């Protein structure tokens, strides 16, 4: 995280 | 979306033949970041050239400074050769001492 | 100092 | 006056040539102070200004951890965005991230930024309120929704309003001799006949810091903006910058043209006339  | 480099070729200080100086080639406004920049003395690639760490502007376009210590003479011609995907052949830009 | 939690 | 701290991250995929390359650089105002290059041998965040070298090993370990974690995140994101835009596995792509904060003369937080690109174009950006996001297109809307759900904005604001500013203040104090200096431009004119009836006048600004500067040409007091050749402000390589502006003048009319130089380092704007 914070993944796209 | 590719963008071709702007290229300036110049010395750190106003050139004086026989006085040590730095030859710069500044490339900017380009995308993608993959690029090759060579400094040429009388058409021959100078071996020892360093460059700044990759960064980019507000518009996302990349910029790099390539540079080498040198001592200009009246005989020696200098140029910056830039190789980038937007250019079907390498662009060679000659050093003019008043640009 | 860079961000750790980004 | 005001000051900024900015981090710039670039990740580039290189299919079937292993891992993406990741480069980070950090700046305070126009001065670079750290870098990281995933391909270099050290695998460490490194110093690039003198004043940062006083940070101890805990600093460098943490900074190194940060950037290595961002590179792994970008690695996965490069695959995700390729999927969102239905792109082949074969092409190279680029994710870029710029973030940072601005402080005023008194050191107080003015503003915070975090903005992301995909292939050199806006992807997603934290709005000035630091609570909401702007998505450029439908792919970035997917990200935006994930980021809203994960409360991403709250994490980033806390960094931008806290550590970002605190460290910028630290660096401004510890590097005060260079970061808080102004180097006024050293100016001169050059002049080259083009024919018997035209000549170039070129106005030079050298050795200046910070990069921001204004060079203008006037004829009889009238701005010649539309007839002025400017070059992009450029690095000298020693931490100062250079710029020039030129006009083509009908030969013999040089005394009518004045070059005007504005810079934070000058007690007053300079005028030059050939």
């Amino acid at each position: 995280p914070l993944s796209k | 979306i590719q963008r071709t480099p702007k290229i300036q070729v110049y010395s750190r200080h106003p050139a004086e033949n026989g006085k040590s100086n730095f030859l710069n080639c500044y490339v900017s406004g380009f995308h993608p970041s993959d690029i090759e920049v060579d400094l040429l003395k009388n058409g021959e690639r100078i071996e020892k050239v360093e460059h700044s760490d990759l960064s980019f502007s507000k518009d996302w376009s990349f910029y790099l400074l390539y540079y080498t210590e040198f001592t200009p003479t009246e005989k020696d011609e200098y140029a910056c050769r830039v190789n980038h995907v937007t250019l079907s052949q390498p662009k060679i830009v000659k050093w003019d001492r008043d640009m | 100092s860079s961000c750790s939690s980004c | 006056g005001s000051h900024s701290m900015r981090y710039f991250y670039t990740s580039v995929s290189r299919p079937g040539r292993g891992e993406p390359r990741f480069i980070a650089v950090g700046y305070v105002d126009d001065t670079q102070f750290v870098r990281f290059d995933s391909d270099a041998a050290s695998q460490r965040m490194e110093p690039r200004a003198p004043w940062i070298e006083q940070e101890g090993p805990e600093y460098w370990d943490q900074e190194t951890r940060n950037v290595k974690a961002q590179s792994q995140t970008d690695r996965v994101d490069l695959g995700t965005l390729r999927g969102y835009y239905n792109q082949s596995e074969d092409g190279s792509h680029t994710i870029q991230i710029m973030y940072g904060c601005d402080v005023g003369p008194d050191g107080r937080f003015l503003r915070g930024y975090r903005q992301d690109a995909y292939d050199g174009k806006d992807y997603i950006a934290l709005n000035e309120d630091l609570r909401s996001w702007t998505a450029a297109d439908m792919a970035a809307q997917i990200t935006k929704r994930k980021w809203e759900a994960a409360h991403a904005a709250e994490q980033q604001r806390a960094y931008l309003e806290g550590r970002c500013v605190e460290w910028l203040r630290r660096y401004l104090e510890n590097g005060k001799e260079t970061l808080q200096r102004t180097d006024p431009p050293k100016t001169h004119m050059t002049h080259h006949p083009i024919s018997d009836h035209e000549a170039t006048l070129r106005c030079w600004a050298l050795g200046f810091y910070p990069a921001e500067i204004t060079l203008t040409w006037q004829r009889d007091g009238e701005d010649q903006t539309q007839d002025t050749e400017l070059v992009e402000t450029r690095p000298a390589g020693d931490g100062t910058f250079q710029k020039w502006a030129a006009v083509v003048v009908p030969s013999g009319e040089e005394q009518r043209y004045t070059c005007h130089v504005q810079h934070e380092g000058l007690p007053k704007p300079l005028t030059l006339r050939w």
